[PDB]
RNA sequence: GUGGGAGAGGGUGGUGGAAUUCCCGGAGUAGCGGUGAAAUGCGCAGAUACCGGGAGGAACGCCGAUGGCGAAGGCAGCCACCUGGUCCACCCGUGACGCUGAGGCGCGAAAGCGUGGGGAGCAAACCGGAUUAGAUACCCGGGUAGUCCACGCCCUAAACGAUGCGCGCUAGGUCUCUGGGUCUCCUGGGGGCCGAAGCUAACGCGUUAAGCGCGCCGCCUGGGGAGUACGGCCGCAAGGC
């Protein structure tokens, strides 16, 4: 599963200040996370689709919270992206 | 109605989740291996939903029968 | 690192001898995957409600132990292999929950 | 001629028919009857009467063995069950114990359509 | 975000007992089965009924419910692993990042198709027995594809709440599931019943709206012809849109 170790971990390492626990770029490599680890999930278990429709929901919010981010400040957009390694 | 006992009332202190303790769950069994009912052993969802479970473990360890034989038919 | 209950039960009619080797070899699968022993309890023989293995009664094995998951069904199986051996049951443990309380 | 005196009788009982067979301790039959052993040929078979009939012919031939004390097992639910037990109940045969022992399924087979509408 | 909660939510592996069928052995005899009544059928190559043992496939009795979960289809032995959704408490963080959604894409009961496997029970077609004026049926004895599994297709339905999604507002009473709390009770989410105002042609709906409003998509314009024809797209085909 995902332990609060790692968590805190991402958490700690992408807040834009000690004590944000909420802002964009956190929720973004939270769902990055949540979503490397369902495709690592379903590489086997191929059959499973139940779990498919959920990621396709985090891969929409993490879209769509990625687009405010491009709209609001392109500069920590191209941070986060960079950091994370996403869009290929 | 089943107006004789409630097999909760006409018990204790103990542990739902304990599958291995025999002489209790042997109470929330009918005549025969199968599972009282909601009106026999007077527990609640949560609780009954508990026991079905816990006494499916102690049928599987063999400490509880599946199905038995009714007497004095 | 998950703590785990682990119910043995297997043939009553082994001698001391031969339960003492069930034993060890029980021991020394938990070594081969890492299961740290945190209490015991054995039994001994007891009355089944049915015949298991065409015999009326089982000795049986408790232990409350803590392993890596990953290889948790991979050592139920290690531990079907002995012919003495007839049921194995891991279970994760839980909080008891009172009723009547 | 074995001597038994002391026996079990299985007491299979359907809507079409209700046959009794007298056994040993151990399951093994020593002898049986049914309405089709009696002159019940048709759907007579499948009367409480003829399983009293039954009954008291496989008691009456278990008397040969010199039996005294039987142990009944019931199986199947039929027109005819009770019919059979007080015919052994009082037919010289001390009856012991009654125990109903129908084979129920946990749900394991698909049933014939005469039987559908369940599991 | 933190801390907790319940669940047949999904995938994979393993595992349990009851039962059916078959096989082996023991024991045992004149029929069993089946129907309104019968016959086909099976039985002296010893059945049915009984006991013991073995094999195999399929489905999970009681629990179990007017219950729960899921977006829908749908999900019911047990254990483990992987995994999704969801609710509550704290008022902690981001600071409108929202709603809907033509296309597109994915999922999608059963039946059906392909390849391979499996095949106990059930059973289209079919082989028979009855019934009948006839019985290409209902009833009875058999029985293949199939039902099962893996992979790939097929996109249908009374796919039903015959009620698209989201939000706000508008009397309550009662049953229940699940949390939290000063735990007679209050508060939050979910499942039912009765009902204020109101709506509706009526039946009925009524804080789970079919009421009052708002946003967006889908669809309707008499019946038959007809979900047919042609065209296009998709499909191995059946066929679907
Ligand atoms: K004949
Ligand atoms: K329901
Ligand atoms: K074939
Ligand atoms: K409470
Ligand atoms: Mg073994
Ligand atoms: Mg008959
Ligand atoms: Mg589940
Ligand atoms: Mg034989
Ligand atoms: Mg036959
Ligand atoms: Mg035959
Ligand atoms: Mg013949
Ligand atoms: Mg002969
Ligand atoms: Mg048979
Ligand atoms: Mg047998
Ligand atoms: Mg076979
Ligand atoms: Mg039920
Ligand atoms: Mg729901
Ligand atoms: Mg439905
Ligand atoms: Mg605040
Ligand atoms: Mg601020
Ligand atoms: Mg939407
Ligand atoms: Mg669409
Ligand atoms: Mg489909
Ligand atoms: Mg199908
Ligand atoms: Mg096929
Ligand atoms: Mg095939
Ligand atoms: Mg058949
Ligand atoms: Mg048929
Ligand atoms: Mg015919
Ligand atoms: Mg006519
Ligand atoms: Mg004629
Ligand atoms: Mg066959
Ligand atoms: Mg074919
Ligand atoms: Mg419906
Ligand atoms: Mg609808
Ligand atoms: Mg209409
Ligand atoms: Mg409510
Ligand atoms: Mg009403
Ligand atoms: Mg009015
Ligand atoms: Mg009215
Ligand atoms: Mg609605
Ligand atoms: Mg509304
Ligand atoms: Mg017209
Ligand atoms: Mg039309
Ligand atoms: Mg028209
Ligand atoms: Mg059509
Ligand atoms: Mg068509
Ligand atoms: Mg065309
Ligand atoms: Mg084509
Ligand atoms: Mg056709
Ligand atoms: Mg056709």
């Amino acid at each position: 599963p995902i332990t609060k170790e790692e968590k805190q971990k991402v958490i700690q390492e992408f807040a834009r200040f000690p004590g944000d626990t909420g802002s964009t770029e956190v929720q973004v490599a939270l769902l990055t996370l949540r979503i490397n680890r369902l495709s690592e999930h379903l590489k086997v278990h191929k059959k499973d689709h139940h779990s498919h429709r959920g990621l396709l929901m985090m891969v929409g919010q993490r879209r769509r919270l990625l687009r405010y981010l491009q709209r609001e400040d392109p500069e920590r957009y191209r941070a986060l992206i960079e950091k994370l390694g996403i869009r290929g | 109605p089943s107006r004789k006992a409630k097999v909760k009332a006409t018990l204790g202190e103990f542990d739902l989740r304990d599958y291995r303790n025999v002489e209790v769950l042997k109470r929330f069994l009918s005549e025969t291996g199968k599972i009282l009912p909601r009106r026999r052993t007077g527990l609640s969802a949560k609780e009954q939903r508990i026991l079905a479970k816990t006494i499916k473990r102690a049928r599987i360890l063999g400490l509880l029968p599946f199905t038995e034989k009714l007497v004095r038919k | 690192m998950r703590r785990y209950e682990v119910n043995i039960v297997l043939n009553p009619n082994l001698d001391q001898s031969q339960l003492a080797l069930e034993k060890e070899i029980i021991q020394r699968a938990l070594e081969n995957y890492g299961a740290r022993v945190e209490k015991v309890e054995e039994l001994g023989l007891r009355r089944l409600a049915y015949p298991i293995a065409k015999d009326p009664q089982g000795y049986f094995l408790w232990y409350q132990v803590e392993m890596p998951e990953d290889r948790v069904n991979d050592l139920a199986r290690e531990l079907r292999i002995r012919d003495n051996v007839r049921r194995v049951m891991v279970v994760k443990s839980q909080e008891p929950f009172l009723a009547n309380a | 001629k074995r001597q038994v005196a002391s026996g079990r009788a299985y007491i299979h009982a359907s809507y079409n028919n209700t046959i009794v067979t007298i056994t040993d301790p151990d399951g093994n039959p020593i002898t049986w009857s049914s309405g089709g052993v009696i002159g019940y040929k048709g759907s007579r078979k499948g009367t409480p009467y003829a399983a009293q009939l039954a009954a008291l012919d496989a008691a009456k031939k278990a008397m040969a063995y010199g039996m005294q004390s039987v142990d009944v097992i019931v199986r199947g639910t039929g027109a005819g069950r009770e019919q059979a037990i007080r015919a052994l109940q009082a037919s010289g045969l001390q009856v012991k114990s009654i125990v109903d022992d129908t084979p129920v399924p946990h749900n394991g087979c698909r049933p014939k359509k005469k039987f559908r509408k369940a599991s």
